[PDB]
RNA sequence: GGGAGACUGGAAUUCCUGGUGUAGCGGUGGAAUGCGCAGAUAUCAGGAGGAACACCGGUGGCGAAGGCGGGUCUCUGGGCAGUAACUGACGCUGAGGAGCGAAAGCGUGGGGAGCGAACAGGAUUAGAUACCCUGGUAGUCCACGCCGUAAACGGUGGGUACUAGGUGUGGGUUUCCUUCCUUGGGAUCCGUGCCGUAGCUAACGCAUUAAGUACCCCGCCUGGGGAGUACGGCCGCAAGG
């Protein structure tokens, strides 16, 4: 196939990052792991294993054609600084930066505290 | 778990007792003891009302441990040191179980001596409500080349510059490429042959300045966490660099 | 150091050489105060190293000095209650020193039956880049990489 | 106040109570 | 500070109708502004949250866009 | 946001279905149980269902107290201000008594998304019937009823009169700066905070919203345990009160 324009959806996690590049019609084409490029456990967590897995994702949706793609951002702040970052810098063209993360109009009840 | 006991005096069957209440302390220790040590002795003077006096020392993994006692008989101290010993142990443990609750815990919430510092950025807050941009300044774009571009921005003291380029003809921005060096952006990117001769290692970011708005360009610089941000602006079709400043607003310099 | 950092000695250049170099190396060498028989064996190795390649003792000693000087090391570092191996930048001095005490310390585990041809092989093997110096620069660089992930702090 | 004397009341509260407990069954029995 | 538009004497009636009057009291988010960073009096503050949910419930004003 | 009833809105979680799509996802201080390779997580579209209502939203409003905010409609209680038309001491308190009374808990019938006692494994530990992790039943929800307890606290019973002030904030009347836009300012009535005189207190502190000065009525205390326990009695399906 040979999609010239994508979306980049980065769901930042406390102890994990996944990075998924779509067919704007919202069909995932190439995504990479946190724990994909070779982390496990909380090493996992850091800012570089976001980097990594954004740089190998960037990869495997430009040799699928893919030029120019926005970003989605996605949870709470681990790696989304430096996956962006990493988007660009593998010669992927970044269109437009938007923080989409569900934010309930409180509804369901969240776990208890730990401690 | 072997003890010697150096008891004095007259104290019958006291190193035994000893020996046996004190050796039951190993399981207690979570790291390994080494030359656990007992010492009986007993006041001379009549006068005393306690005049036995036990000690005991252990060396647990390194570190000391050490109580005393005082009791009418040996029985009565031997017992009173095997419950001090057992206190000291309990307050020693240092495995994670004892001290996981010291840990520095949360986000925000409470704060202790080893806690995390925050991490504060070089310009005073000034949170969205109110940031407002009021800063606007408009150098120089007469057309200039990458070293007089450099040398314009050694002195100002800045470390990313907006001019136009000689060859080009476009607005660029120039900043410093860390260890690599210097970097230059422009609105279309061109190789360095187009661009006029310069002597200054630098390189050239082959990504093109995208066209956004003034609220958009807000959102990307706060969700990009860069520096600055350069653009060309949707409705002005001109280039223009948002930088936060030095009292919380965007520096927007524009032609 | 609690006050503040602490002033260096100025060692002086070499006789026979007029090097800072090859003076810390007779210094890392030194044993016991004999300062006599330190000189005695770097002059010789240097001598020994000169007479197998036919080249000045300095240049191939810088060689082998730059080929297992390294630039990044680990430390334990604790933050927040918590211990990590954390990749550090090595300032050029302790790269230096670090490099020293590595040749001289894997010179001295040789089998070439004396301390001045062991230094001459080590010295030498470090230049052509295969001394056990070597080695351990590239072990320490490998660690260095393996826990870049705790660099942020 | 100090709470030493919430402490007794509670210990004893408490201790009614399991002994409540464990004789539900013989007090109705009994009753 | 600033003033309560709707207690001078020139202050236009809330209304779940007119949208303009309502979007220039919600943030970029869609969310209903803080009372101290518009100034209006608690009871206009109130009309003004009121009229905003209703608009929402009847799709003039976006659930937060 | 005082209460009851009815209808209804959106975000989000969970599950199901169908695309794209791969080898991990999840979790922690660190991991492992666990999920997935039979196609998980991720992303899009559609559908089902339950609960709670982000922004407004605070030391701000209402209520005797418990307590009460998604929206609209119906029914309904209380309070404040002004005029003072009206009745003419009809006021206050209240033993017993009756009613309301958070959460948990009980009974019958429904509902069950998330959370989650009990209960399983995983982990830490010398030992973990715990703290942490993965699952998870009652319960949390609705209808009709029970129970009648809370750090049900302002640890301060109800009514009244008086005793320096200063400054926030909620509601309502009015005079003067006067633009009359303006927290302009003043005056006054009713709340709700902070600081401070006199005064009171063992002290901390209270201080016109008294823990000050006095009057009327009620409840309660007489060293700590034993003990709010035993016996007897009343209530309750039971727990128990």
């Amino acid at each position: 196939k040979n999609v010239p324009h994508g979306a980049a959806h980065i769901k930042s996690t406390f102890n994990n990052t996944i990075v998924s590049i779509t067919d704007p019609q919202g069909n995932v084409i190439a995504w990479a792991s946190s724990g994909h490029v070779g982390f496990k456990g909380s090493r996992k967590s850091t800012p570089f294993a976001a980097q990594l897995a954004a740089e190998n994702a960037a990869r495997k949706a430009q040799e699928h054609g893919v030029k120019k793609v926005d970003v989605f951002v996605k949870g709470p702040g681990s790696g989304r600084e430096t996956a962006i970052r990493s988007l660009q810098a593998a010669g992927l063209e970044v269109g437009t930066i938007s923080d989409v993360t569900p934010q309930p109009h409180n509804g369901c009840r969240p776990p208890k505290r730990r401690r | 778990m072997d003890v010697d006991v150096s008891t004095d005096g007259e104290l019958p069957g006291a190193a035994e007792y000893a020996r046996e209440k004190i050796g039951r302390l190993s399981r207690r220790a979570h790291r390994p003891v080494l030359h656990a040590r007992v010492r009986l002795t007993r006041h001379g003077d009549p006068a005393v009302e306690r005049p036995v006096i036990a000690q005991a020392n252990l060396d647990v993994n390194g570190r000391q441990v050490r109580a005393q006692v005082e009791g009418v008989n040996a029985r009565e101290a031997v017992d009173r040191l095997e419950a001090r010993l057992r206190s000291r142990l309990e307050r020693i443990a240092e495995h994670w179980e004892a001290r996981r609750g010291g840990v520095p815990a949360e986000a925000g919430r409470e704060w202790r001596h080893e806690s995390e510092p925050a991490r504060r950025p070089g310009y005073f807050p000034r949170p969205p409500e109110e940031r407002r941009i009021i800063r606007r300044k408009s150098f120089s774009m007469v057309p200039c080349t990458v070293d007089e571009a450099a040398l314009e921005m050694e002195m100002l003291d800045y470390d990313f510059h907006l001019f136009t380029e000689k060859g080009t003809g476009f607005a660029a921005v120039l900043y410093k490429g860390g260890p690599t060096g210097y970097r230059l952006v422009l609105v279309i990117p061109v190789p360095a042959d187009e661009l006029s001769p310069f002597e200054k290692p630098i390189t050239i970011s082959t990504h093109p300045a995208p066209c956004l708005t003034q609220r958009d360009a807000v959102e990307r610089l706060g969700l990009l966490g860069l520096p600055f941000l350069f653009y060309i602006d949707a409705a002005e079709g001109r280039a223009s660099v948002i930088y936060r400043r030095y009292d919380g607003h965007y520096g927007l310099i524009t032609p | 150091p609690r006050k503040g950092p602490a002033p260096k000695r100025p060692l002086v250049n070499d006789p026979v050489y007029g090097s800072q170099l090859v003076t810390q190396l007779v210094n890392k060498v030194l044993l016991e105060g004999k300062k006599s028989l330190a000189e005695r064996i770097v002059y010789g190795a240097l001598e020994q190293a000169r007479e197998k390649t036919g080249t000045d003792p300095v240049v191939t000693l810088k060689r082998a000095l730059d080929n297992v000087k390294p630039a990044l090391e680990v430390r334990s570092r604790r933050v927040g209650g918590a211990t990590y191996q954390v990749p550090v930048e090595v300032r050029p001095d302790r790269s230096t020193t670090l490099a020293l005490r590595w040749l001289v310390n894997f010179s001295r585990q040789r089998r070439e039956k004396t301390m001045v041809e062991r230094l001459a092989n080590e010295i030498l093997d470090a230049s052509n880049g295969l001394g056990a110096s070597v080695k351990r620069r590239e072990d320490t660089h490998k660690m260095a990489e393996a826990n870049r992930a705790f660099a942020h702090y | 106040g100090s709470v030493i004397k919430k402490r007794r009341k509670r210990m004893s509260k408490k201790k009614h109570r399991k002994l409540l407990r464990r004789t539900r069954v013989q007090r109705r029995k009994l009753g | 500070t600033r003033k309560c538009v709707f207690c001078s004497k020139k202050g236009q009636t809330i209304d779940y109708k007119d949208t303009a009057l309502l979007r220039t009291y919600i943030s970029e988010r869609g969310k209903i502004r803080a009372r101290r960073v518009t100034g209006n009096c608690v009871q206009h503050q109130r009309d003004i949250a009121v009229a905003v949910k209703n608009a929402r419930e009847v799709a003039l004003l976006p659930f937060g866009s």
